[PDB]
């Protein structure tokens, strides 16, 4: 498997680790990841969308064309970013009019979207593509605790144009972090947003914590060691909100938050600082303790 | 004789003439050859369209009439009586569809509708030119009905029939007549038992002179047409000696395989030996062989070892004239609305598995509990629209009952239990028939059962209670809910029962856009199918009540009673006939007819093929794969539609 | 220019199909020209020659669903006729595409309206057929 | 009191035009199958801890009241599309939020934060660029110093800035290039 | 008519000219039942059959007749919205 | 967010009690009838110039809304008797 590694804003300039988490948990599982050489923003789909949707487009499927021209399809661990490119790429391929607007607008800086380029998350390309049988191949530690999975919501959403299952009831993340020797407890509006979407955590700071102080006691309540997530705004969200939620609120939980990329780096005998852990404003060496 | 066309363009109001320029089709219908009147008038099937129609006839001597107006579907027997009348054979007539195929449908492109219809128009004429004149077939009515299903709408249907002294056969596919009314509690808005008052019409149609009833059987086949079918009934084996079974129940107690009851919802646990409902008609038990394990052990208990693996079912060939259909429906299934937790909460329950914990004779014995602990609800909560009204689960029609179900259920738990609290999660409110909105004020001024405008988001158990929150937004109020209930009932709607799809290829009937069968005219033909001798009557035909159930099954009974009081039904003369002339005998149409009307033959010492009139139903499969062009279909003639496709381009 | 399509419909679940749609005041564009027969069964090669022969640029052909033919088993004849067509129109130097062949139920009005946007976009695209201009001359 | 001049009978066209051809005509135009049912509100994590009602947005705008644009309540959407995967009529209600919001900020209801986010991507090419940190870490990780990004590539920050002129997002939010920063 | 949008005519009509023509259905039209006497099976009923003023047989509503009439009457089928006159038809398609 | 905990399932029976037997348990038990059609708060001239509005007032007390006790709001009422007289379901 060869795909155009798309790294986004929070991952590559903020949480560095998970970068380097996925390139070798990728690499351990038979996948190829190159440079997608000049890629911007995606740009964020409901902070960009919300602005104006034709800049939102335009941009997204000037993205796309950097992976056309290499004859190669798309990688992401961002559930922002892989919304913000799968649905560019869907309403191109789906709407001629959108694609007329979007290649007119390209054409001034030589580029043109054909539609040839597929957008995956890594965590669906693992179950659909590779297999949860494969992880549990590759464990070296067995992380033996319980974990809080956190889907985000433009991971599986819009089921309509996904097409990856249920986003009531879902297994994918569940199965792939069980495969690892932890248990998915099972807590309160599981599904429901960390708050931080949308540009809500940059307007409405206040409101995006209310937010994340529910899950994470919701969480806590279910038994919790961690939380698991697919994406580096949820991962910053539940690491440094906490902070924020201490500072605001006057709440302290010192929850420990994993991205699964670091959660299947532990898994696969990654060194910690390898890994990146302790840059974690919430310190993750209670977890440490625990595996 | 050279063809003298008239051409009539209906307006239908301005349904027709608002979209598409009548006056100027009107006058390019002149332009064409043999084309001799011309006129446009606001209903062409009202008396004074239909009238001029006549006078034209007569006045220009006309062989060949054109009306381009809506679907054949809904007028083209109407015209064809109308130009009969005038002394015009039915198959010189031609129609244009106009109005569903182009007004209705291009109605922001005046000018190209304009110009599809003069093209249709051209179509229509060009295929006209070449009409021949075609005798209706007289054929014979066999004086017997056949009523598929035997819930209130079926026995009403039958019991009509039987009493008008019309020979009727009644099949019902499971062990006991009765459908879901005989499930339900009581009935709405009287609050009637239901079954205390649908058992003396299960007993009267089961003892009926005139009614024959097939219970625990099933219609394999049906051939034939209109006053002409042949069925074919698998008489299913119960397995057990019907005459000698006395319906006592005690071979039962030592079967070891526990099947969920059906007929209480999967709530209750039956064996694979039983009896639908302690009410049943006829009042017998039958062996469940596809969880039949034939160890033998109920067989040791049984005295009148009536018991016999060795029972085989019978096929029972019947003649009839006309069939009803009336095989009712099933509840929606909610475990798709994931949000709402069923099959996944224990808690959450279906409206018709409340009626069977309701029931007296149901698995509770008439105790509404919860089945986590088995505790009666102190609190509960209804929630209307589930599988109805709903785009995300492909069910965008209103289910009828389920409002007036849900107000009714509410008062029963009150009367049962005063102290229960009880809310109901609604959008709207229906209750628009007679009674049913004094029901509704009633529920709530003499009950106290509480409405809540707002359609809930979703369900939340407390997995350390079992018991469950329902949050929704009071759209009333402007402010998001979250009470909490010890039950959830979900208000499911209806969607048709899972052998309506064998029934249909059976019967070869359609189906509407919800998924139920497709009547002949919404409102000109309510009961009637496209397909003649055919009817419906009851939930199968879309999701009602009783009364209309009951009023359909009456409705029906008149409708499939006017072909037997006859005694005599016309047939479209549209079959296949073979040109002797031209056939060499190369076999290539025999196998293609279903129904085996066209054979090999020997005439003049060669062989030949040969149609047999009567089997022939006009699908025009065998002349389209005729090789020698021997083979042809009345009215779809070759040249017919070459001239027709001609029409479109140019005038032929 | 506007295309010119043909269809051949069959009078039991198809042309109510395309009544349905009428019904709900469905729109879709005004191209198609609708022939009925009583099955699709009686669709052959020759019909649909014809049609390209007299200058149409797009032909639609509709029947019930398979297992569901009024007549039993129509449809099926037409499908095996209409899969031997699409190849015998390339040989011809005729877009496959140029043909189209849809099951559509009485039910299904609003697939109807669909499939009739989907083929006036894919004719209207390819262009006009040129077969007509090449034997006038 | 609510009166017949003090609504906007075009509210739900322009709404409807703003989405026409992104996301869409048939996307945007879902917003008048709303039934009212309060499903999406339900559904809302915002509104269980602010004033903010998704139904009622869906109202104002059937309604024609044009303050639907300049209240702070539009903007407190996260975007999760749960209102969007329970809707009973197929309101692609979280695509009708964000075309609401291309109309707020064109009348120049736009938070500062945001057009801050806005002008980072403009500037930098990224709403999260990297800083003199972000090199030191990738260093000790193991990572290449700078990541392969528009951020280190004046040919694709160009590009975007030819593209961001052209659709008139700088003048949307109020950017100035000779000065490098908002007016 | 809802919810097919028909006109009430596309359905109405047609059922409407079957009833006045049919061999087993005598139409009493501008006629009301005055009395009603006896039991199931036996009823003995009085049919008032009211003046037109017109002979029937010999009409043939062509309606030249209204063209001429100086009086004026509020039409009853338009609900008081329509002007007839004494010699009237009550709609087109009557 | 408005939860069960917060809400006095028994208001509308406590107002009935309150109401038997002046002005009467029939008088009082008419808000049970109440089917939200907000005639009453369109009739309201004090719903003109505040935030009253005579249907809440009913909602919240067949819902359970303590706070109703507490409000300024049902002291807004004049007495008119207007929504009395066009209360289509006999609401007094
Ligand atoms: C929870 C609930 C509560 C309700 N409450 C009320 C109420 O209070 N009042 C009211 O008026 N209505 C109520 N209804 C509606 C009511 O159930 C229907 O009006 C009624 O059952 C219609 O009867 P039916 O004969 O058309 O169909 P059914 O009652 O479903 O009977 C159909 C019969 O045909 C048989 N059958 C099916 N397939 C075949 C086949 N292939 N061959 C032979 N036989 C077959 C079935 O076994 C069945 O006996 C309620 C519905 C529900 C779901
Ligand atoms: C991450 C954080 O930025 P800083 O770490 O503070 O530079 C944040 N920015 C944003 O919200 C920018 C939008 C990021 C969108 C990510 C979509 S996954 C904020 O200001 O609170
Ligand atoms: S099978 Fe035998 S034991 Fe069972 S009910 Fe019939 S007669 Fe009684
Ligand atoms: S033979 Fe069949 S019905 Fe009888 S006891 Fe065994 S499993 Fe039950
Ligand atoms: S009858 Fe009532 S509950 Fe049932 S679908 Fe219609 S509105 Fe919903
Ligand atoms: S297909 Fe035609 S030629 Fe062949 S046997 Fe039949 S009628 Fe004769
Ligand atoms: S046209 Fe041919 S295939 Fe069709 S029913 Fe008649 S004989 Fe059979
Ligand atoms: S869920 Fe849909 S129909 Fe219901 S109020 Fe929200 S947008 Fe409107
Ligand atoms: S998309 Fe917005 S309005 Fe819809 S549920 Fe999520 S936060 Fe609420
Ligand atoms: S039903 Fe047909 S003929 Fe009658 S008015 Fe309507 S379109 Fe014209
Ligand atoms: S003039 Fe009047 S009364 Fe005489 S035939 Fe004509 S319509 Fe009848
Ligand atoms: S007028 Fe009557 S029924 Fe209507 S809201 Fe007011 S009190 Fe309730
Ligand atoms: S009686 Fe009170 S609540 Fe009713 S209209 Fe008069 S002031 Fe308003
Ligand atoms: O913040 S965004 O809504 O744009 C994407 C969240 S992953
Ligand atoms: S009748 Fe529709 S395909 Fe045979
Ligand atoms: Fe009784």
């Amino acid at each position: 498997m060869k795909y155009a590694f798309f790294l986004g804003c929070i991952m590559p300039n903020r949480y560095a680790g998970v970068e380097a988490a996925t390139r070798t948990v990728m690499e351990k599982l038979g996948v190829e990841l190159v440079d997608m050489t000049g890629a911007s923003c995606c740009p964020a789909p409901g902070v960009f969308g919300s602005f104006d949707q034709k800049t939102w487009l335009t941009l997204a499927a000037r993205n796309l064309c950097i992976a056309e021209e290499m004859g190669v399809d798309i990688v992401t661990v961002c559930n922002g970013c892989y919304g913000s490119l799968f649905e560019a790429a869907h309403l191109l391929h789906d709407n001629k009019e959108a694609l007329n607007f979007v290649n007119e607008k390209l054409d001034k800086v030589g580029k043109e979207y054909k539609g040839n380029v597929k957008v995956r998350h890594f965590a669906e390309l693992i179950y659909n593509d590779i297999g949860v049988d494969k992880i549990a191949e590759k464990v070296e530690r067995p992380l033996n605790i319980n974990v809080g999975v956190h889907y985000g919501c433009h991971f599986l959403k819009p089921t309509d144009v996904k097409h990856l299952g249920s986003a009531e009831r879902p297994v994918m993340l569940d199965e792939i972090v069980e495969a690892t020797g932890a248990k998915s407890v099972p807590y309160a509006d599981k599904m429901m947003c960390c708050g931080a979407g949308g540009g809500v955590r940059a307007r409405e700071l206040e409101l995006s914590l209310d937010m994340t102080n529910e899950k994470i006691e919701n969480m806590i309540k279910a038994g919790a060691d961690c939380t698991v997530n697919v994406c580096p705004f949820c991962h910053l969200q539940f690491d440094r909100g906490q902070i924020e939620i201490k500072e605001k609120f006057g709440k302290e939980y010192n929850f420990p938050v994993l991205h699964l990329s670091q959660l299947l780096g532990l898994a696969m005998g990654m060194d910690p600082k390898d890994l990146a852990l302790s840059v974690h404003q919430i310190s993750v060496d209670p977890l440490l303790k625990k595996i | 004789e050279e063809p003298r066309i008239g051409v009539y363009v209906c307006h239908c109001g301005v349904n027709i003439g608002g979209t598409v320029d009548c006056p100027d089709v009107t006058e390019f219908a002149k332009t064409l050859k043999n084309v001799v009147v011309a006129r446009d008038y606001k209903y062409m099937c009202a008396d004074p369209g239909q009238e001029m129609i006549k006078k034209d006839i007569k006045e220009h001597n006309l062989n060949r009439v054109v009306v381009a107006a809506c679907s054949p579907r809904l007028h083209e027997p109407t015209f064809r009586r109308c130009v009969a009348e005038a002394g015009l054979n039915p198959f010189l007539f031609e129609f244009a569809n106009i109005r569903e195929h182009c007004s209705w449908v291009h109605m922001h492109e005046k000018e190209k509708a304009t110009e599809k219809a003069k093209d249709l128009v051209r179509m229509a004429v060009a295929k006209a030119r070449l009409l021949e004149p075609l005798e209706f077939i007289k054929v014979g009515v066999t004086q017997r009905a056949l009523v598929i299903g035997g819930g209130v709408a079926g026995i009403q249907t039958a019991l009509d029939l039987g009493d008008m002294g019309f020979e009727t056969i009644l099949v019902e596919k499971t062990p006991s007549v009765g459908g879901r009314m005989a499930q339900l509690d009581k009935t709405f808005p009287t609050n009637d038992c239901s079954i205390c008052i649908l058992a003396p019409k299960m007993v009267d149609v089961a003892k009926h002179p005139n009614v024959k009833l097939y219970a625990y059987s099933e219609v394999v086949d049906v051939q034939g047409y209109v006053g002409n079918f042949k069925v074919k009934i698998m008489k299913k084996a119960r397995y057990i000696d019907e005459t000698k079974c006395t319906g006592c129940g005690q071979c039962s107690e030592v079967c070891p395989i526990d099947v969920p009851n059906e007929f209480d919802m999967g709530i209750g646990m039956r064996k694979a030996i039983y009896k639908p409902f302690p009410q049943a008609v006829p009042a017998k038990y039958t062996i469940d062989k596809e969880h039949c394990i034939e160890c033998g052990l109920c067989a040791k208990v049984c005295g009148p070892n009536a018991i016999d693996f060795d029972q085989e079912p019978e096929i029972i060939e019947a003649e009839v004239g006309t069939i009803i259909c009336a095989i009712g429906y099933d509840a929606f299934d909610p475990t798709v609305r994931e949000e709402y937790g069923y099959g996944v909460y224990d808690n959450v329950v279906t409206a018709l598995e409340l009626e069977r914990m309701i029931n007296a004779s149901g698995p509770t014995g008439g105790k509404v509990i919860r089945l986590s602990d088995g505790q009666k609800p102190k609190r509960i909560a209804f929630i209307q629209c589930v599988g109805s009204r709903d785009a995300k689960v492909g069910n965008k029609y209103c289910s009828n009952v389920c409002c007036m179900y849900a107000m009714k259920n509410s008062q029963l738990i009150k009367e049962k239990s005063p102290d229960t609290e009880i809310d109901i999660y609604y959008m709207d409110i229906r209750a628009f028939s007679k009674g049913y909105e004094e029901f509704y004020e009633r529920s709530a001024k003499q009950y106290g059962i509480k409405f809540m405008r707002g359609r809930p988001s979703q369900v939340i158990e407390d997995p350390e209670t079992g018991n469950l929150v329902v949050r929704a937004e009071d759209t009333l109020l402007g402010e998001i809910l979250e009470k909490e209930y010890d039950l959830v009932v979900l208000s499911v709607g209806m969607v048709p029962t899972k052998s309506a799809d064998e029934v249909q290829k059976i019967l070869g009937i359609s189906r509407t856009p919800d998924q139920f069968f497709m009547e002949a005219h919404p409102k000109l033909r309510p009961v009637d199918t496209a397909t003649d001798g055919v009817y419906l009557a009851g939930a199968c035909q879309g999701p009602k009540d009783i009364p209309a159930s009951v009023a359909q099954g009456s409705a029906a009974a008149s409708r499939a009673a006017i072909p037997l009081a006859k005694g005599e039904v016309e047939v479209e003369p549209i079959i296949a006939s073979v040109d002797a002339e031209i056939c060499g005998g190369c076999g290539v149409c025999v196998k293609q007819c279903p129904y085996g009307a066209p054979r090999l033959v020997e005439k003049d010492g060669k062989v030949v093929a040969e149609v047999i009139s009567a089997l022939c139903k006009g699908c025009g499969t065998c002349p389209a794969g005729c090789p020698s062009g021997a083979l042809e279909q009345d009215h779809f003639k070759t040249i017919q539609l070459f001239k027709q496709i001609e029409g479109m381009f140019r005038d032929t | 220019w506007e295309p010119k399509i043909i269809g051949f419909c069959c009078n039991w679940c198809t042309y109510g199909g395309a009544d349905t749609a009428g019904v709900g005041r469905m729109q879709y564009p005004p191209s198609i020209r609708i022939i009925r027969v009583m099955c699709s069964g009686r669709i052959e090669p020759s019909l649909i020659l014809k049609a390209f022969k007299e200058g149409a640029d797009g032909v639609f052909v509709g029947g019930c669903h398979l297992g569901d033919c009024h007549y039993d088993s129509g449809n099926y004849k037409w499908q095996r006729r209409v899969m031997m067509l699409y190849e015998l129109l390339e040989e011809l130097g005729i877009e496959k595409e140029r043909l189209n062949h849809e099951w559509i139920s009485a039910s299904e009005g609003e697939k109807f309206q669909n499939t009739m946007k989907d083929f006036y976009n894919k004719i209207e695209a390819l262009g006009p057929c040129k077969l007509k201009e090449e034997l006038d001359k | 009191m609510i009166y017949s001049s003090d609504l906007n009978k075009n509210l739900a066209s322009q709404i409807i035009e703003a989405g026409t051809p992104i996301p869409g005509d048939d996307v945007v135009s879902s917003l008048k199958a709303c039934y009212q049912c309060g499903t999406c509100t339900g559904s809302c994590p915002s509104g269980r801890r602010t004033s903010y009602r998704t139904r009622k947005v869906i109202r104002k705008a059937l309604l024609g009241m044009d303050d639907v644009l300049d209240s702070d309540d539009i903007w407190k959407c996260t975007t999760c599309y749960t209102c969007y995967e329970r809707c009973p009529r197929d309101v692609k209600v979280t695509e009708i939020i964000k075309t609401i919001r291309n109309l707020a900020a064109q009348k120049g209801n736009m938070a500062k934060a945001h057009k801050m986010t806005a002008m980072y991507v403009l500037k930098y090419g990224h709403a999260v660029p990297a800083n003199k940190n972000t090199a030191e870490l990738r260093k000790s990780i193991g990572l290449s110093e700078k990541a392969p990004i528009a951020q280190f590539s004046e040919k694709d920050l160009n590009e975007m800035n030819t593209l961001i002129k052209e659709l008139g997002f700088d003048e949307l939010i109020g950017f100035d290039w000779e000065k490098g920063a908002l007016k």
